[PDB]
């Protein structure tokens, strides 16, 4: 869950 | 968790 918020 | 460098970092945990 990479920068996906 | 992933980009566990800044935003899933939070600087340290995740956040930012």
């Amino acid at each position: 869950p990479p920068i996906l918020l | 968790r992933q980009i566990k460098i800044a935003f899933q970092n939070r600087r340290l945990k995740a956040k930012k």
